[PDB]
C-alpha cells in the first residue's frame, strides 16, 4: 500500500541487548588490583578477592580520596609492580549525586586514574563495574541516569587508548552473588566482548539493529506550543519552520536568551507572517526561578505532548586532560534545563519524553568525548520518564547540511568514510514518523558501512555491528 | 530434568526473570503505559 517510505525507512536504527555465551576461563595470572575509594567497606570486594585468589591471582587493595589528585596515585602505582587488571568498585553505593547532576566523584576520579595510568604507561586493561544503569528492556526501572555517563565517555576511551579499558559490567545492586559466578570469564575472555550487561541470567552484550518501520494509520497533532530544546540557534531554527509547514498555533522553543541573540528580525517576521502568536524562551533555562517565571508568564491557553530533546549547547571537548568539572560546566545549560522541565512538567498534561540526541552518543566519537555525558543523562531521564504516559525514546540525530558545530574538522574527518550530510525535510518526515509510532530508540542517521567498518575496526576488534546484513559483506 | 525440578522445589526458588530478546519481538511498543491502546500488553515479566 506504500512505496515512497524508502528514504524514511533508510535512516532507522536501534540499540538493544542480545544474550551471548562466554570465552574460555582457565586461569588468571598477574597481580590483580582493586580500588574503590578510601571508604571501602564492601563485601563485594571480599567476594571479588576470593574469586580472584581462586583463579591464581594476587589480590591487592587500594584506597583513593574523592578527587585525591592527578599524579600521586600514579606515584604509588609505579612503586608496586606490573598489573594487568583493576576492579573499579567506586560506582557502588553512589547511585546519583546531589543537586548538581554531574558533580559525581566517581566519573572525574576515574578520568584521573586513567590519565595517571597512561602517564605511567602501565599497560593494564581497566575493568570498571557499575550499578544498574543499563536496562535489558523497557520493562525495567533505571535506578538513576548519572551512571550512564560513565558509558558515554567510556566507549570513546576505548578509541583513545585501545590497549586499556577492557570493558564494563551491569551487576544489578543487591544479590552480588552474580559477581561470584563468572567474573574471571568476563575479564579473561577471548571473545573480546566489552559491553557486558551482566544480569540474573548469563550475559546480554550490546548490539545495534536496523529499525524496520511498520507504518500505521495514526496522527499526532501539535496543538499550541511544542517543547524542543535549543530555541532558534542552529538546529532549532530550521525546526521552527517545520511546524510552520504543520501550522501550529503557538510555540515556546527554549532558547539561551531569546531576542538577545536568537531568532532575529528576519526569522521573527517570517514566522509571524506564517504563524502568529509564537514565542521563544527569552530567559535562561538553568535557573529554576527563571523557568517558573516563564511558565507563569504564559497565557495558559493550550497544553501539549511529545517532549523533545534535540540539542541545547555545543561546547567543544575533543581531547585534553579531561577534568570532570569542565564537562559539568559545558553541560550546565542542557542537563539542568532538562531537569527543570521534568520537575515543572510532572503535574501538567503531556505524554512522555520523546528524546533526541547527537549521533556521537551512540558509539565512540574520538573528537566529541565531552558531548557524550549529556546525551547519556538525557537517555536516562527518558527511560525514567517512561514510568508514566508513553514509552521512552532514544533518538541519536546526526548532522545538518545547513548548520551544526560538527561541520569543520569533524565533518571533514568522517565525510570521507561512512557518514554524509542530511537534508532538513527528510529530518522532518522521519521525526513525524517517529512521533507517529513513538519508539524508544530511533537512531536517525545515514552511514556508508563499506568504509565505516574499516574505519571503526582499525586496531580494536568489536562484536557490535554483527546484526547488519550489509555489514557482513 | 526432574532432579533439578525437585532441587528447585526443595530450595524454594522462583523462575521468573523477564522477556525473551531472541524471537524478534518488537518488545517496545508492547506497553504504552495507557492500558487501552492497540498492541499494548500488560506483563512486564514472565517465565519463558
Amino acid at each position: 500500500r506504500s512505496t515512497e517510505v524508502d528514504e524514511v525507512s533508510a535512516l532507522r536504527y536501534r540499540i538493544e541487548w542480545r544474550p551471548t555465551g562466554a570465552g574460555e576461563p582457565a586461569r588468571l595470572d598477574g597481580t590483580w588490583l582493586v580500588a574503590k575509594y578510601a571508604g571501602t567497606a564492601d563485601e563485594t570486594s571480599t567476594a571479588a578477592r576470593e574469586a580472584l585468589e581462586s583463579a591464581g591471582a594476587r589480590v591487592r587493595e587500594l584506597v583513593v580520596d574523592a578527587r585525591c589528585g592527578r599524579d600521586e596515585l600514579a606515584e604509588r602505582l609505579r612503586s608496586v609492580g606490573e598489573v594487568a587488571g583493576v576492579l573499579s568498585l567506586l560506582a557502588v553505593d553512589e547511585a546519583e549525586p546531589e543537586e548538581a547532576p554531574l558533580a559525581l566523584a566517581s566519573l572525574a576520579d576515574t578520568l584521573s586514574l586513567v590519565q595517571a595510568m597512561v602517564s605511567a604507561e602501565l599497560g593494564c586493561p581497566l575493568w570498571t563495574v557499575t550499578e544498574s544503569a543499563v536496562a535489558t528492556g523497557p520493562f525495567e526501572r533505571v535506578r538513576n541516569a548519572a551512571h550512564g555517563a560513565l558509558w558515554g565517555v567510556g566507549r570513546v576511551i576505548a578509541l583513545e587508548n585501545p590497549a586499556v579499558w577492557g570493558g564494563l559490567v551491569d551487576v544489578p545492586a543487591g544479590s552480588v552473588a552474580e559477581l561470584a559466578r563468572h567474573l574471571a570469564a568476563v575479564v579473561s575472555g577471548g571473545a573480546g566482548e566489552d559491553q557486558l550487561a551482566l544480569r540474573a541470567d548469563g550475559v546480554y552484550g550490546r548490539r545495534w539493529v536496523r529499525a524496520a518501520a511498520p507504518a500505521t494509520d495514526d496522527e499526532w497533532k501539535p496543538t499550541g506550543t511544542v517543547l524542543v530544546t535549543g530555541g532558534t540557534g542552529g538546529v532549532g531554527g530550521q525546526i521552527a519552520r517545520w511546524l510552520a509547514r504543520r501550522g501550529a498555533p503557538h510555540l515556546l522553543l527554549v532558547s539561551r536568551s531569546g531576542p538577545d541573540a536568537d531568532g532575529a528580525g528576519e526569522l521573527v517576521a517570517e514566522l509571524e507572517a506564517l504563524g502568529a502568536r509564537t514565542t521563544v524562551a527569552a530567559c535562561d533555562v538553568t535557573d529554576r526561578e527563571s523557568v517558573r517565571e516563564l511558565l507563569g508568564g504564559i497565557g495558559d491557553d493550550v497544553p501539549l505532548s511529545a517532549v523533545f530533546h534535540a540539542a541545547a549547547t555545543l561546547d567543544d571537548g575533543t581531547v585534553d586532560t579531561l577534568t570532570g568539572e569542565r564537562i559539568e560546566r559545558a553541560s550546565r545549560a542542557k542537563v539542568l534545563g532538562a531537569r527543570n522541565l521534568h520537575e515543572l512538567t510532572r503535574e501538567l498534561d503531556l505524554t512522555a519524553f520523546v528524546l533526541f540526541s547527537s549521533f556521537a552518543s551512540a558509539f565512540g566519537a574520538p573528537g566529541l568525548g565531552g558531548y557524550a555525558p549529556g546525551n547519556a543523562y538525557l537517555d536516562g531521564l527518558a527511560q525514567q520518564r517512561r514510568s508514566d504516559g508513553l514509552p521512552a525514546t532514544a533518538v541519536a540525530w546526526g548532522t545538518w547540511a545547513g548548520s551544526g558545530m560538527a561541520e569543520g574538522p569533524v565533518a571533514d574527518r568522517f565525510r570521507r568514510h561512512g557518514v554524509i550530510e542530511m537534508p532538513p525535510e527528510t529530518a522532518c518526515r522521519a521525526l513525524q514518523n517517529a512521533l507517529d509510532r513513538a519508539e524508544v530508540c530511533p537512531i536517525v542517521i545515514d552511514v556508508r558501512w563499506d568504509r565505516f567498518l574499516l574505519a571503526y575496526t582499525a586496531q580494536r576488534p568489536t562484536r557490535l555491528f554483527d546484526e547488519i546484513d550489509d555489514a557482513r559483506r | 530434568t526432574p532432579e533439578e525440578f525437585w532441587e528447585l522445589l526443595s530450595e524454594g526458588r522462583d523462575a521468573v526473570a523477564g522477556l525473551p530478546t531472541d524471537r524478534g519481538w518488537d518488545l517496545d511498543s508492547l506497553f504504552h503505559p495507557d492500558p487501552t491502546r492497540s498492541g499494548t500488553a500488560h506483563q512486564r515479566g514472565g517465565g519463558f
